[PDB]
């Protein structure tokens, strides 16, 4: 089986916090 | 572009002298954010007022996906640059992005009590309203892990404990496939929270702890929430099938310590070819040594050592293949 996800691979939203 | 790199850094580092130079010399990114969006970003209130009411600069700009600058407040936990975003900015607390996400999602997302009971009870914040995905802003929180702001959600809109999203996973099944157990106790225990509402492909959340490794939070439901270790899924995999073929020892070692059978799924295949046919040579052995039946053969004729050979993992066919020969 696949696991199962909220969102696509964006990355905007995980990229706003210094985070990248 | 040499605007462009200056205002979003004085903009983020909350440089209100830099600002108020930039605007009086006239000079007021690939993502089509703004400035606005990089005050919000990491809370510089000040900056960002200025940068709307003295600059004139508009607050309702839309990036790529449809973020405005509330959007990056609520994602980054802001909650100050929120509110004035919503009430003396512009912005509407009903705003979706492009994807549906609406400020209490992202808020919901990433994690920020503060900004999601804020909404809730002041802001007039729809809990109700689902992404184009199907989540509710109580998916995010049980995936997040956010127990602070699952709660809040629960009691602001408590239809929302059993929904499932358009690939039917329900916020328990996030909660146990990303291993929270204090969000998955909450749910079962306090919130009535069904365990046996499956995904679209028939998984259930117990499935979701094994395929990820969780063995804490599969250890509790299997124990204390009316769920047993020989759930299947539509194929009539069950945990220990997960478990192996996504080689996590653990969970393997706790289900075979604690009775679970070795049992085929509905093509014939144990829990051993999941692990023979994914390479995790190490879970071939704690099952090899449990007792699993090695010359089992699937619906294809396959025994384990069989598909380890086919997928090319040589140590795991090796083993299993001498492991016989010694029988």
């Amino acid at each position: 089986g696949q696991i199962k996800v909220l969102d696509g691979e964006d990355q905007y939203y995980k990229c706003l916090s210094p985070g990248a | 572009s040499m605007a462009l790199e200056q205002a979003l850094q004085a903009a983020r580092r909350g440089d209100l002298d830099v600002l108020r130079s930039l605007h009086a010399a006239g000079l007021l990114d690939s993502l089509d954010a703004l400035p606005v969006h990089h005050a919000a970003r990491s809370g510089k209130l000040h900056c960002l007022r200025y940068l709307v009411e003295e600059v004139a600069l508009p607050a309702v700009s839309r990036a790529r996906n449809g973020a405005t600058p509330a959007h990056d407040a609520a994602a980054t936990g802001y909650l100050s640059c929120l509110q004035w975003l919503l009430t003396q900015g512009g912005c509407r607390v009903q705003e979706k992005d492009n994807s549906g996400a609406t400020v209490l999602h992202l808020a919901a997302r990433f994690g920020h009590p503060d900004v999601v009971k804020w909404l809730l009870y002041q802001g007039g914040a729809n809990s109700a309203i689902t992404t184009d995905t199907g989540a509710l802003p109580i998916h995010y929180a049980a995936a997040k892990g956010d127990l602070p702001s699952l709660k809040l959600l629960v009691g602001h809109y408590p239809e929302g404990v059993n929904a499932q999203t358009n690939n039917g996973a329900t916020p328990l099944y996030l909660a146990c496939q990303e291993g929270h157990l204090e969000v998955t106790k909450y749910l079962v225990q306090e919130c009535s929270a069904d365990p046996h509402l499956r995904a679209q492909d028939g998984m259930t959340p117990l499935h979701a702890a094994a395929q990820m490794g969780h063995n804490p939070v599969l250890v509790w439901l299997v124990s204390f929430a009316d769920v047993s270790f020989s759930e299947q899924d539509h194929d009539g995999a069950t945990a220990m099938h997960f478990a192996a073929s996504r080689g996590h020892t653990k969970v393997l070692s706790w289900l075979l310590l604690h009775g679970a059978e070795i049992s085929q799924d509905l093509w014939g295949g144990t829990p051993l070819h999941d692990a023979a046919e994914n390479g995790e040579l190490e879970c071939c052995q704690i099952l090899a040594v449990n007792g699993a039946g090695l010359d089992v053969r699937d619906h294809d004729g396959y025994t384990a050592a069989d598909l380890a050979e086919f997928n090319g993992h040589t140590h795991c066919s090796r083993y299993l293949r001498t492991v016989q020969t010694l029988s």
